[PDB]
Parts: C-alpha cells; structure tokens; sequence
C-alpha cells in the first residue's frame, strides 16, 4: 500500500553481500573545521576584574 | 581501493602549545660606588652583582 512501509529506504542488502550478520557498511570520517570562535585560542588562568 | 582519511593528532597537538610569556622588559642604569684598602697578591672581590 501507499503508506509508511513503502516509502522508507529499504534496499536488499543482506542478498546481495557474501558475508551474512555484520553490518553493511564500515566508514572512517574526518571532519575539518576552521573556527573562528568568540574565545582565546589557549586561556591561561588570571584576569579578575577584566571581561 | 580507497584513499585514508587524515587523523587529527595535530590540531590536538596544536591546542596543548601554551602561549609565550610577555615580559615587560626595560633598560636602566645600575651604577655603583665601591671604597677598599688592600695589600699587593691578594684577589680581592670588588664587584659581585
């Protein structure tokens, strides 16, 4: 029917992979920001009456 | 095959440098007067700072 079941992903993995019960798929990431943050870039501990 | 993603050791590395201290350097004069008797062969200590 036209409804929820359908139309979520669902494609057949666990048929097309040689290798049954360990998960599809392995993935390293890294992700690389530049920050340009409202912060010091090292704080060293002082300053009482200042900010 | 694949190419490897990078770690980042580095920017971590980079975040632990602690910044340099800011002295406050200035430049002065230091002078001093010193008065003494003393006899012949001796090594006498006439300036010690």
């Amino acid at each position: 029917a036209l409804n929820q079941e359908f139309i979520e992903e669902n494609p057949p993995m666990k048929r097309v992979l040689a290798v049954q019960d360990e998960p599809q798929f392995i993935m390293d990431a890294f992700f690389d920001l530049k920050c340009v943050r409202p912060m010091p870039v090292y704080s060293v501990p002082g300053l009482i009456d200042h900010f | 095959f694949g190419r490897k993603v990078p770690s980042n050791a580095k920017s971590q590395h980079n975040f632990s440098v602690i910044p340099s201290a800011n002295i406050q350097r200035s430049v002065f004069n230091r002078s001093s007067g010193y008065k003494t008797t003393f006899d012949a062969g001796y090594l006498i200590p006439v300036f010690l700072d």
